[PDB]
């Protein structure tokens, strides 16, 4: 917004911009602990393997 | 927790109060009666208070 509303200002400011990285897509690994336990296995060993 | 033999889901809640809550309860503070909090600011060795 902050930038939408400098860009509204040229007589006075130029090259706005941010100086970070945009959001870029992510891999989730959503694990259930019901299975993890009926199955007998260890959420530690799960973690450390991955 | 743990799943009982019986197929059923033992959670936290189940068996503990779960909230919000301080660190520590120990210190307690009030302003003229009135509930209240704040930080005691010391002094640097060399410093000038003001």
């Amino acid at each position: 917004q902050l930038l939408a509303e400098a860009a509204k200002h040229p007589d006075m400011l130029t090259s706005v911009r941010p100086n970070g990285l945009e959001d870029t897509p992510q891999f989730k690994i959503d694990i259930d602990q019901e299975k993890a336990q009926a199955l007998g296995v260890s959420i530690n060993d799960i973690n450390t393997t991955l | 927790l743990k799943v009982n033999q019986d197929g059923s889901r033992v959670l936290l809640r189940d068996v503990a109060k779960i909230e919000l809550g301080g660190e520590n309860y120990d210190i307690i503070a009030e302003f003229n009666g009135q509930p209240a909090s704040g930080l005691g600011i010391k002094l640097a060795t060399g410093a000038n208070a003001l």
